[PDB]
Formats: C-alpha cells, sequence, structure tokens
RNA sequence: GAUAACGAACGAGACUCUGGCAUGCUAACUAGUUACGCGACCCCCGAGCGGUCGGCGUCCCCCAACUUCUUAGAGGGACAAGUGGCGUUCAGCCACCCGAGAUUGAGCAAUAACAGGUCUGUGAUGCCCUUAGAUGUCCGGGGCUGCACGCGCGCUACACUGACUGGCUCAGCGUGUGCCUACCCUACGCCGGCAGGCGCGGGUAACCCGUUGAACCCCAUUCGUGAUGGGGAUCGGGGAUUGCAAUUAUUCCCCAUGAACGAGGAAUUCCCAGUAAGUGCGGGUCAUAAGCUUGCGUUGAUUAAGUCCCUGCCCUUUGUACAC
C-alpha cells in the first residue's frame, strides 16, 4: 500500500537487500575480499564470506537516506572505536579503498551516480528497487 | 488553512519539535513509523501518550516530527513530550478546552514529563577534578 | 512462638541517636494494643506512620 | 539600489545595540528598507591559565574569556547615500565593514 | 666524526671510523655487516651502571628520620 | 612478586565440544522436558560446551520438541511444548 | 551432524606442534608460532574450508592442504604484508617464520645484533629494555634491596 | 581581499597593540603625570589620545 | 536561608512609614510602587524589599511595630 | 490495564506485609510499562519511595564500574529475568519479586556505639525504608557474584535468586545475608 | 532583640557571569519551519489533497508566508509571596498549592600573617660573583629518558553485566591559513590492504570542513569458564609520515610474538543529582604530539537529608609554668 525504505526496520532491510545483489550476480565484488580487514581498528576480518554485498547494501541505504556522501563520508560512518590497548581508545575512520571500491561497484549496477558538487547519490533506478524492496520486506512482517 | 500546531518537547539538548497537522492518525518521526525509532527498548515511552489516551483521541490528526541534538534515550524522552503535548495544544486551539483538560490531567497523573520539561543540565567541569564535584586523589605521604 | 513479632505504628520521632547519628529513637504504639507506646532506637530512614517489626518488643530504648 | 551588507561587530552589547538601533533608524526616517540587524552567534574567546607564575600551590586556574558580538545590516541603497549614514554612527568600541552586492 | 647520524652504506665498508659520543671518538671498524644501521648505533653515549649501595632517602625508613 | 591475596581454584570444566552416544540421547530426552531451557542450563545440566549447548537446542526447536520464548543476543530462552 | 565424529582427533601433530582438536579451526592452528588470528584465518580461506568446524574434525587431507598454504603464502596469493617475515636482512626471501623456525629467526636476528655489537644488541645482551622505553619505574623483575 | 585576518583574531591583535602601546607611553611620559592612553580609529586615520597631567612638558 | 539582610530591612520599614497609604497586602502592586518611589540598583533587591514590605504590612495592620 | 512489559499485570500483586505496604510501588498510579522513568526521585528525602519496585531493581543492578550507566542492558535483563521466573514458577513475576523484598530485608540490625575505639554494637531496628532498600541491594548482589566467571547468564542468576529468596531458602545469597544480620542482632541484643 | 553604649566601615549578602521558563516582543538566504510549485520513487487504484525526499525553487531580482524550532537582544518571571502548623509575639523554620524554577554552578572576595613558592616569566631589582682560555654568546655531539630499588598521580585490565564480527543510530564545547613565523581546518575524485600519496576545490568561517554520521549504548553473530576468542606487556621483521637530523627505538600502520594479572595486605582518596562512574569529543603543548591537563556533551545510578564518633573549623566559659 506504499513502502519507502523509512517504513521498515533497516536491520532486515540491509539483509533483503545484500541477498538481493547476492542473486542478481552482476555485483563487482574485488579479488581481496577475503583477505583486508575493513578498519585499522579492527583486530579481524569480517566473520562472513560475502561481506561486500552486506557493506554494499549498507553503503545503498546510507546514501538513500543522506545523498552527496563520499569516499570520506562513507570511512566516518564505518569507523569506530580504536581500543590502542593499554593506551585508552578513540575514534578511528574506516577503510577509504573499502569504501570507495564499494561506491566503485554500486556505479556499475547503475544505482549511484556521482553527484554535481561532489560525493556519490541514489539514480532513479537505485531508487526504484531500493522502495520494491522495502515493499518486500513489509510484506514479510504483516505476513 | 488547516488546523495545525507545531509544539516541542525537550531532554537535556535534544529538541524535538511535532507538527501536528489535521489528518487520519499519521504519527512520524524523522520521516519513520513510530514503531521504528530505536532502541526499542524504550518504544514503549514513545508508545505511552498514544497507549494512555487510546487510538481515537490521535484518530483525527497527523503528527510529524523533527528530532536534533542530544542522545538516544533523550531524544525518545523529548519525542514522547513533543506528541504530549502537541495534542494537548492542538485540542487547546481549536477542539474545545473541556476535553483537553482530560487528556491533560490523564497525562500528568502518570507522569509529570510528559507536558512539562526537565530542567536539568549538565553541570559545568572545574579545575583540579574530572568532572563537577569529583576531585582528583589527594596523597599525603 | 514465644516473643511473638510485634507490630507497632511509629507515633513520635524524638530525635537522632548513636555516635554518628546513625540511629533515630521513635516512639512507637503497639498496633495490636492501643495505648501501649515504647521507645525504640530505629536504623535507616524513619517518619511518622511507619510500622516497625520488632522482633523482641520488651526493652526501652535509653540513650544509645 | 545596490545591497550592501553592514558587518557591525564589538565586546560591548551595550554600544553594538545602540549602533544596530541608531543605523536602522537613520534608514527609516530616510525610506530606506532594512533587514533587522541579524545577530549573528556570539564567539566566546576563552583562555585557562595556570593563575600562579611558577607551579607552586594549589592547582588554581583563571578562565579568561572575550566575548564578540557580530551584527550584519543587509539593505537597498546607492552607494552615495550609504556613505553618510555610516559617518554619523562613530564608536570607539564597534568596528564596521561596508560591502557591496 | 661526529657524524652519528650517518648511515653505513656499502661503499664506506672497511673504514676505521672514529665516532662521537660526546667525550671520546670511539673506534669502529665498518664491519660489512654494519650495511642498513647508523654510525652512531655502535658509539654508546652512556657507560652502563653497575649498582652501588643505596643510600639515605632512597627509602621511607631512611628519608623521614631525623 | 608478593601475593596479597589467594585463588580460589575450582576443579575445572572439561566440556564436551561435540556429543557422544552418551549425551546426544540424553539431550534428546531429558533436555526437552525442562521447563526452562537455555545453553547455560543445558550446557551445566549434562557437561557440554555453550557453543554445542546453543547449537544442540536449535534442531530441537527445529524438531518442534521445544517452544522458543524469546531470543537475543546475549539471551536465549526455551521452554518445553505446553498442552490445551 | 552434532554427534561426534568416529574418526575425531582429539589432538594433531602439526610442525611438530600440538593442535588441540576441542577447538575451532581458525582459533587452533594458533597455538603455531608463526600463526596467528590474522594469519590463521586468511590461509583457511585460501584452503577454501567452512570456519564454521572444529579441528578433529577435519579430515587428513585437507589438513596437509593447510599446512601448505601456511608452508608456501606467497604461492596462493597470500599478500607480502602478512609475511611476518618480509624482506630478510640476508636474501630478501618473502616467507612467513614458523614453529622451531621462527625461534631460529629470531635467535640469529638477535646473535646478529649481539655481533656486530649495536646498541640495540648489547641492550638485548643485558636484561634491559631494546625500546627506548624508561626503566627506571618499571619492569622491576629483582628483590627489594633497602638501606642499611 | 587583499589581505584579511579572522574577527578573533582581530579583537586580540588591536587589543594586544594598545597593551603595547600603554606600556610604552608608561614607559615614556613616567616624569609626566601620564594617565592613559585611548586609540580613535577613524576612516582618513586613528587619534591616538593621551590622557595626561602637565601637558605642557 | 532566608534571612533578610539589614538593607533590606532598612529600605522596607522606609517606605511603608514615608508610602504606607499606597501600600498593600499584594506583593505584585508593591513591587510596581518600589520601581517608582526608590532607586533599587538590581531587580533582585526589589523583589526582596518588596517582599518584606508586603509581610510588614499585613503586621503593621493587625497590630504596631517598630515601623 | 497497564503491564510491565506489556504482558505482566500488577493489580493481581498482594502485599502480605503491613509494614512494607507503603514502601513497595506496585499498584494503582505506580504501574508503569518500563523500569526506566528518568524521575528526579533522588532530590527529596522518602520521594523513592515512590519509585516503582521494577524501577528500583534495575537501578541496582548497575554495579561496579563497567555496569554504570547503562539502564537499557540492565532494562534488558530485568526484562528477560521476569520471563525466567515465569517458566519456573508459573505465576506473576511481580509476586515473585515482592515475596523476594519481603523475605530479604532484615528486620532487626545491629547499630555500633563505642566510646573509645573497641566499639561494642548495639542492636536496633530497621525502619521499612531500609528493609527496601537493603533487601533490593542483597538481591542483585547475589545474582551479580553469582554470575561473575561462570557461563550462566545473569538474567537466569536474577531469577533463581529471586526464585528462591520468595520461597525462603537460604539457598539465596539474600537470605544467607539476612539470617547473619539477625543472628549477630540477637546475639548483640 | 538585648543593651554603657552611639553612630558607622570592611567582609557576608547585594553584585557579575552561567542554567532552567516565555507558542509574549524585536529580526534574520551566513538560521530555519510551514505551505506551495517542480521533480524522483512506492503500492494498489485500495488515485491520492496518499507516502518518503538534507532532491530543487518560492531570496535579491518577477516569482510565499511565518519566526514555533534557531540566533541574540530588550523586557518579564521568584519574593519565603499564598495557605496550614510551629516560633514569646519577632527574626524565622517546616509542609503544601500554583509554578519552568520554591537552595543551578561558578567569578569576586576582609583584617593580620607565612622568613610558603617564584631572582629559571620579564628591558622588575639590591647586593654578590663572572666577563674574552667568559657563568656572555654561538655551533657540533652527548645528557635531561641513564636502572638491584622505594614512593606519588595515572592508563589498561583481570572478562559472558564480556570480547569479537557485522548492522543500525544520537552530541555539545570549540578551533581553523600566521608582525616576527616557516607552521591552518579540510570536502571531493583517483591510487594503495593500511598507514599514506596525488590531483582538485571550499573556508580568515551561523557561509567551507559539518546536518561536526562520536563513543559507550542499541540489534544480530561467533565464542564458552580454558590465562581462554580475557589481557596486551615485551620483542623480531617490514612499510609510511614529520623533520636539517628519528640510533637511546618521535610518531604512525602491517604480520608475528603473546608477560604479569582470576578483583588486590596493612592502609587510604574522592564524592550526594543530570552528581558519582562509564563513554567518547574539542582546547592547551604541537615541525612531529596525549596515558596529562583544561573544557564539552553522551548514558546515568546506589546511598543520605544525619552527626560530632574520628580528622579539623568557628563562638563562649574555663585552666595554663606555653608566647619560634
Ligand atoms: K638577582
Ligand atoms: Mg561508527
Ligand atoms: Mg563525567
Ligand atoms: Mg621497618
Ligand atoms: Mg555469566
Ligand atoms: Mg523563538
Ligand atoms: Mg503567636
Ligand atoms: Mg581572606
Ligand atoms: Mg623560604
Ligand atoms: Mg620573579
Ligand atoms: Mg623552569
Ligand atoms: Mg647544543
Ligand atoms: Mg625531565
Ligand atoms: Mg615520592
Ligand atoms: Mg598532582
Ligand atoms: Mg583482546
Ligand atoms: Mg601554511
Ligand atoms: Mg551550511
Ligand atoms: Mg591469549
Ligand atoms: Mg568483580
Ligand atoms: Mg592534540
Ligand atoms: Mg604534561
Ligand atoms: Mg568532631
Ligand atoms: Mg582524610
Ligand atoms: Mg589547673
Amino acid at each position: 500500500p506504499g513502502v519507502t525504505v523509512k517504513d521498515v526496520n533497516q536491520q532486515e532491510f540491509v539483509r533483503a537487500l545484500a541477498a538481493f545483489l547476492k542473486k542478481s550476480g552482476k555485483l563487482k565484488v574485488p579479488e581481496w575480499v577475503d583477505t583486508v580487514k575493513l578498519a585499522k581498528h579492527k583486530e579481524l576480518a569480517p566473520y562472513d564470506e560475502n561481506w561486500f554485498y552486506t557493506r554494499a547494501a549498507s553503503t545503498a541505504r546510507h546514501l538513500y537516506l543522506r545523498g552527496g556522501a563520499g569516499v570520506g563520508s562513507m570511512t566516518k560512518i564505518y569507523g569506530g572505536r580504536q581500543r590502542n590497548g593499554v593506551m585508552p581508545s578513540h575514534f578511528s575512520r574506516g577503510s577509504k579503498s573499502v569504501a570507495r571500491r564499494v561506491l566503485q561497484a554500486l556505479e556499475g549496477l547503475k544505482m549511484v551516480e556521482k553527484d554535481q558538487d561532489g560525493g556519490r547519490k541514489l539514480t532513479p533506478q537505485g531508487q526504484r528497487d531500493l522502495d520494491r524492496i522495502a515493499g518486500q520486506v513489509a510484506a514479510a512482517n504483516k505476513k | 488553512p488547516l488546523q495545525s500546531v507545531q509544539v516541542f518537547g525537550r531532554k537535556k539538548t535534544a529538541t524535538a519539535v511535532a507538527h501536528c497537522k489535521r489528518g487520519n492518525g499519521l504519527i512520524k518521526v524523522n520521516g519513520r513509523p513510530l514503531e521504528m525509532i530505536e532502541p526499542r527498548t524504550l518504544q514503549y515511552k514513545l508508545l505511552e501518550p498514544v497507549l494512555l489516551l487510546g487510538k481515537e483521541r490521535f484518530a483525527g490528526v497527523d503528527i510529524r516530527v523533527r528530532v536534533k541534538g542530544g542522545g538516544h534515550v533523550a531524544q525518545i524522552y523529548a519525542i514522547r513530550q513533543s506528541i504530549s503535548k502537541a495534542l494537548v495544544a492542538y485540542y487547546q486551539k481549536y477542539v474545545d478546552e473541556a476535553s483537553k483538560k482530560e487528556i491533560k490531567d490523564i497525562l500528568i497523573q502518570y507522569d509529570r514529563t510528559l507536558l512539562v520539561a526537565d530542567p536539568r543540565r549538565c553541570e559545568s567541569k572545574k579545575f583540579g577534578g574530572p568532572g563537577a564535584r569529583a576531585r582528583y586523589q589527594k596523597s599525603y605521604r | 512462638r514465644v516473643q511473638p513479632i510485634k507490630l507497632a505504628r511509629v507515633t513520635k520521632v524524638l530525635g537522632r541517636t548513636g555516635s554518628q547519628g546513625q540511629c533515630t529513637q521513635v516512639r512507637v504504639e503497639f498496633m495490636d494494643d492501643t495505648s501501649r507506646s515504647i521507645i525504640r532506637n530505629v536504623k535507616g530512614p524513619v517518619r511518622e506512620g511507619d510500622v516497625l517489626t520488632l522482633l523482641e518488643s520488651e526493652r526501652e530504648a535509653r540513650r544509645l | 539600489i545596490h545591497r550592501i551588507r553592514i558587518t557591525l561587530t564589538s565586546r560591548n552589547v551595550k554600544s553594538l545595540e545602540k549602533v544596530c538601533a541608531d543605523l536602522i533608524r537613520g534608514a527609516k526616517e530616510k525610506n530606506l528598507k532594512v533587514k533587522g540587524p541579524v545577530r549573528m552567534p556570539t564567539k566566546t574567546l576563552r583562555i585557562t591559565t595556570r593563575k600562579t607564575p611558577c607551579g607552586e600551590g594549589s592547582k588554581t586556574w583563571d578562565r579568561f574569556q572575550m566575548r564578540i558580538h557580530k551584527r550584519l545590516i543587509d539593505l537597498h541603497s546607492p552607494s552615495e547615500i550609504v556613505k553618510q549614514i555610516t559617518s554619523i554612527s562613530i564608536e570607539p568600541g564597534v568596528e564596521v565593514e561596508v560591502t557591496i552586492a | 666524526t661526529h657524524l652519528r647520524d650517518m648511515i653505513i652504506l656499502p661503499e664506506m665498508v672497511g673504514s676505521m671510523v672514529g665516532v662521537y659520543n660526546g667525550k671520546t671518538f670511539n673506534q669502529v671498524e665498518i664491519k660489512p655487516e654494519m650495511i642498513g644501521h647508523y654510525l652512531g648505533e655502535f658509539s654508546i653515549t652512556y657507560k652502563p651502571v653497575k649498582h652501588g649501595r643505596p643510600g639515605i632517602g632512597a627509602t621511607h625508613s631512611s628519608r623521614f628520620i631525623p | 612478586k608478593k601475593k596479597w591475596s589467594k585463588g580460589k581454584v575450582r576443579d575445572k570444566l572439561n566440556n564436551l565440544v561435540l556429543f557422544d552416544k552418551a549425551t546426544y540421547d540424553k539431550l534428546c530426552k531429558e533436555v526437552p522436558n525442562y521447563k526452562l531451557i537455555t545453553p547455560a542450563v543445558v550446557s551445566e545440566r549434562l557437561k557440554i560446551r555453550g557453543s554445542l549447548a546453543r547449537a544442540a537446542l536449535q534442531e530441537l526447536l527445529s524438531k518442534g520438541l521445544i517452544k522458543l520464548v524469546s531470543k537475543h543476543r546475549a539471551q536465549v530462552i526455551y521452554t518445553r511444548n505446553t498442552k490445551g | 551432524s552434532l554427534v561426534i565424529p568416529e574418526k575425531f582427533q582429539h589432538i594433531l601433530r602439526v610442525l611438530n606442534t600440538n593442535i588441540d582438536g576441542r577447538r575451532k579451526i581458525a582459533f587452533a592452528i594458533t597455538a603455531i608460532k608463526g600463526v596467528g588470528r590474522r594469519y590463521a584465518h586468511v590461509v583457511l580461506r585460501k584452503a577454501d574450508i567452512d570456519l564454521t568446524k572444529r579441528a578433529g574434525e577435519l579430515t587428513e587431507d585437507e589438513v596437509e592442504r593447510v599446512i601448505t598454504i601456511m608452508q608456501n603464502p606467497r604461492q596462493y596469493k597470500i599478500p607480502d604484508w602478512f609475511l611476518n617475515r618480509q624482506k630478510d636482512v640476508k636474501d630478501g626471501k618473502y616467507s612467513q617464520v614458523l614453529a622451531n623456525g621462527l625461534d631460529n629467526k629470531l635467535r640469529e636476528d638477535l646473535e646478529r645484533l649481539k655481533k656486530i655489537r649495536a646498541h640495540r644488541g648489547l641492550r638485548h645482551f643485558w636484561g634491559l629494555r631494546v625500546r627506548g622505553q624508561h626503566t627506571k619505574t618499571t619492569g622491576r623483575r629483582g628483590r627489594t634491596v633497602g638501606v642499611s | 581581499m587583499a589581505v584579511q585576518i579572522s574577527k578573533k583574531r582581530k579583537f586580540v591583535a588591536d587589543g594586544i597593540f594598545k597593551a603595547e602601546l600603554n606600556e610604552f607611553l608608561t614607559r615614556e611620559l613616567a616624569e609626566d603625570g601620564y594617565s592613559g592612553v585611548e586609540v580613535r580609529v577613524t576612516p582618513t586615520r586613528t587619534e591616538i589620545i593621551i590622557l595626561a597631567t602637565r601637558t605642557q612638558n | 536561608g532566608r534571612v533578610r539582610t539589614k538593607t533590606v530591612k532598612k529600605a522596607a520599614r522606609v517606605i511603608i512609614e514615608k508610602y504606607y497609604t499606597r501600600l498593600g497586602n499584594d506583593f505584585h502592586t508593591n513591587k510596581r510602587v518600589c520601581e517608582e518611589i526608590a532607586i533599587i540598583p538590581s531587580k533582585k533587591l526589589r523583589n526582596k524589599i518588596a517582599g518584606y514590605v508586603t509581610h510588614l504590612m499585613k503586621r503593621i495592620q493587625r497590630g504596631p511595630v517598630r515601623g | 490495564d497497564i503491564k510491565l512489559f506489556g504482558k505482566w499485570s500488577t493489580d493481581d500483586v498482594q502485599i502480605n506485609d503491613i509494614s512494607l505496604q507503603d514502601y513497595i510501588a506496585v499498584k494503582e498510579k505506580y504501574a508503569k510499562y518500563l523500569p526506566h522513568s528518568a524521575g528526579r526521585y533522588a532530590a527529596k528525602r522518602f520521594r523513592k519511595a515512590q519509585c516503582p519496585i521494577v524501577e528500583r531493581l534495575t537501578n541496582s543492578m548497575m554495579m561496579h564500574g563497567r555496569n554504570n550507566g547503562k539502564k537499557l542492558m540492565t532494562v534488558r535483563i530485568v526484562k528477560h529475568a521476569f520471563e525466567i521466573i515465569h517458566l519456573l514458577t508459573g505465576e506473576n513475576p511481580l509476586q515473585v519479586l515482592v515475596n523476594a523484598i519481603i523475605n530479604s530485608g532484615p528486620r532487626e540490625d545491629s547499630t555500633r556505639i563505642g566510646r573509645a575505639g573497641t566499639v561494642r554494637r548495639q542492636a536496633v531496628d530497621v525502619s521499612p525504608l531500609r528493609r527496601v532498600n537493603q533487601a533490593i541491594w542483597l538481591l542483585c548482589t547475589g545474582a551479580r557474584e553469582a554470575a561473575f566467571r561462570n557461563i550462566k547468564t545473569i538474567a537466569e542468576c536474577l531469577a533463581d535468586e529471586l526464585i528462591n529468596a520468595a520461597k525462603g531458602s537460604s539457598n539465596s545469597y539474600a537470605i544467607k545475608k539476612k539470617d547473619e544480620l539477625e543472628r549477630v542482632a540477637k546475639s548483640n541484643r
């Protein structure tokens, strides 16, 4: 009856969107998906084989709510608490390559286009399927 | 040309402004349904005004909230204070004062903070101590 | 059985007592039998109308 | 007819407001359209210093602070008219910065 | 030389260099193994410490007694 | 260095990573009956590791032998099947 | 599935190092001196075996594969920045030191420093900190002396 | 556009200027009845005003 | 800690002697009176003086006092 | 109508101790959906007597620094503990919590009066407010110690601590401490 | 109030700053809302004046109003004023109503002193010493950090009320390109796994960084009572950045190594409400640069409304062989 992204649980929504990106096997996952650490503040690599789709799903969801975000804004969004061991913790940003490639991969799907000032924003095609996936996320809930 | 009241609820530095306009029972916070505002652990807090007054009093009005500043818990309290103050102000300006009284006293007799703001703020830090009152450890020998 | 527990309502707060002021002499009236009041030392915050559970209910407080 | 914004800035509230009131009036009585003085957020230049000159004693601190209050006056007038309205509003503590277009 | 920050190059292997430690020019042969290190890293600037008997004040029992 | 304390050592827990013929059946019969069913109570009741206790419970839920009460990242509670 | 396999290896003998078979394979191979959590995980992903299984459930064929990847990381597209022995001071070989081999490399590196009389070597010869730390108040392992 | 400083610095820079100017005059007109100094900036020029008794000196 | 200092009391007793007729039992009217018949440099001081004046007026109207 | 967490009713809870009837808030005008009120009960003396007893339990589970200022986690912990209690006992978890409070708070204590050191304690009575306050403290610290370095989660540790206290068994940490306090007071009587 | 005192003066209070209130007032394209138009997308028509939009415009300039939210400025507001009780009427105290608030937190701060600290802040300074093989000054190197040890402020821990993996989502204070003076905050795009590099812009700032996507927390995951997936000390290898110079390892990142520590003896510190504690974030220092400090928000209690017992303080009487 009319469902957009901001009407459904975002935890479920990212899971569903990641599966859709996985099922439509066009996203360009890089070769270094399984050997890198997502951020210098992390100790271990992700406990998930196809985490790239989940990160890509999260980014597209994020670009829907705040358009114009570039790589640095992605690192800020995915930044976290670096436990420096015996010294006190601080805030550490995410990986720039990981963010840049997630952005670059979404352009191949024609879901994300570079913004005029800078950063990237969602194509109407990229906005249509997110609202569509939100529809089935809502559809599962009421069922 | 429409029945509309903008009323603001507050908690610490979290400001939540509720646009209460003549509608059909649509309540949304920052463009999200009221049941989708985290953390759901304090969700009954957001649902307090609706639960105590019922759906029928919210039926003929649509509320949209813009929330800024503060933290997750303060944002929830301010949001619930705005929805309470709005259904009171809306019933005050357009509906009669008689009915506006019962929606007010019922809210107050349950929780005073639904209508009346909490004046508490962070006390300033004073030198010679980590915080407002605590002082650094004193060593004598 | 012997020395059954007794309940008495604080009717008056005489004042504080004890070395650091931790206790409070209060006059308590037995609820089962009115007109019978005794003084008792109470630790913790107490006020008028409180009900106290006296495990042993035959000792007058003196000064403590 | 040019848009002119005069930037007002001082450390004295009373002295600045007497200028913001005086300029707004002077324009109104000459039939000039005025944008109400825009009160920009106050800047609080704070300095905290150890107080003692040598490091002996209880750790006491001096909380120095400078407050700077900024005002914008935007209106349409020829450059000729705005010259004299600025000249009349003299003040030691208030600094004026006229801009055009 | 005073240049404690010079790094040993392969060209300078087989040279007898007196590296100033602050007081004396310590004589050091540039063995080929020294490639990649600093010239002053083989001229220590301090005598290693051999502890003596702790003095009065080194402990409470000693410091406060009059 | 001088120790101003004492350690209350306890006989250590040797917990089974995987189930043997003694326990797999012990889980299939006694665990569903319990009024309260959690990975903690199962681990202590029949001496297995928590991850095995967490794992073993979820098939019992899929098999329908136990009923889930609540699920949380730090607490999962199951109960025995109800009748009416 | 959850019942103990009939060939469960309760302990493993890899590179003359016991590997506990009750731990997850990701954290079991951590016991090998030279393999940490990061290195253990990257080699198992190259071995294409599910990490959600214990080390004792691991068949003999894959166990042999896992060792070969650990001995030969550069052959299985593991980048040089994972290697704990990058650009050796003797032959620029890039490799990961393992088992008593790490011990030999560390011993050779310390003796190298001690044989050239370098400051970090001398500081290693003595029981002193070599990374510039202040030793006046910390790293106290000795006994109280006192004033007589 | 040629050269400009922040307002926060601006107020510190001229406040420092007055502090040195007052200090210099205090050292200079010590034998005179120097009471203070006031700076009067205007569009053509500034008017360093010296409040002092015995102005003839 | 609501004891009024001599400055509050000296002003208030004097105002009732000097302008008793224009005063009354209402703090809000008395507050306004003090604004014109006296020069009170701060608002808080004015409300304290008017507070004591209101208190005095009741007493000065039920019996004689120092004023 | 109002139920704690939306499922636990309050109108069925009965207080079987007139001494603590005025210091346990489990009834009309005190029934709340969540033990998170952000009220100013610490502004005035005795104002915490009107604080909901479930909130008071929630407040007292934030202990030992690492858990300070984490009331959400504690609301979850109390939420799961009530679910666990209902499974074991079968009746209202609030009723179990009330019965735990009644049986855990000591009825006689022993204050210390020593003229010059060598303090010799003297037996005294306990005010109803302190009976409630310490009963919550004992039950919370009983759960805290049971869950430390143990696989069983704090939620279950809190549940059987309340369940044992409600039945009065010596297995409860709170009942052990209460009996010791009464026994010492009996000796110092 | 009493009164051999009377009339005063400082301090206290008043005062200044700050916080809480104002749908009253004054204005705002360097603040925003609401309405409208345009556009993007969603579902069924259950089309609808529907739902989302930090997409765009309605500035000036032809194309909207307003000022709730925001800024900051003039006023207002709280005074023990109202009611009840107590107090010798009195000064006042307690409780309650109304109310945003019925004690917000700081700044300033008397007399007389201390052989308290500072001559290593000064072109503040007496005296004294030195002055060309200098205690002046400069340049090179080293030291301040040297480690059987004793102590002080701390940081991080001892884990499951946790760690880790991912996902989701909220701050406030505040700084930012330079007399000398080299030295700024950084968006975006590309390269690199990271630290970083390169290019291209904005901002002397309510204008750009920045809607400051902070952290704990929240939700899911793995773990499983094992010095362990707790802890992260020590140490090997390698890469980059700042600098004229990085060794005694500046700092940073990677792989590996994986110490004590299982809640701490006698003792002892700080603290009562948005406080303690957790948690992160600005400023200062800064070519490089926080385990410190100084400030800020964020989550947020237990206990107490007492006392003089301990450590001290103030007033009166009292004793004194004390007056450094
Ligand atoms: K001198
Ligand atoms: Mg983050
Ligand atoms: Mg704090
Ligand atoms: Mg001794
Ligand atoms: Mg546990
Ligand atoms: Mg306003
Ligand atoms: Mg009377
Ligand atoms: Mg003084
Ligand atoms: Mg001296
Ligand atoms: Mg000096
Ligand atoms: Mg010095
Ligand atoms: Mg030198
Ligand atoms: Mg030093
Ligand atoms: Mg010392
Ligand atoms: Mg100190
Ligand atoms: Mg760790
Ligand atoms: Mg520069
Ligand atoms: Mg902007
Ligand atoms: Mg370990
Ligand atoms: Mg503990
Ligand atoms: Mg810094
Ligand atoms: Mg320092
Ligand atoms: Mg005393
Ligand atoms: Mg002390
Ligand atoms: Mg005598």
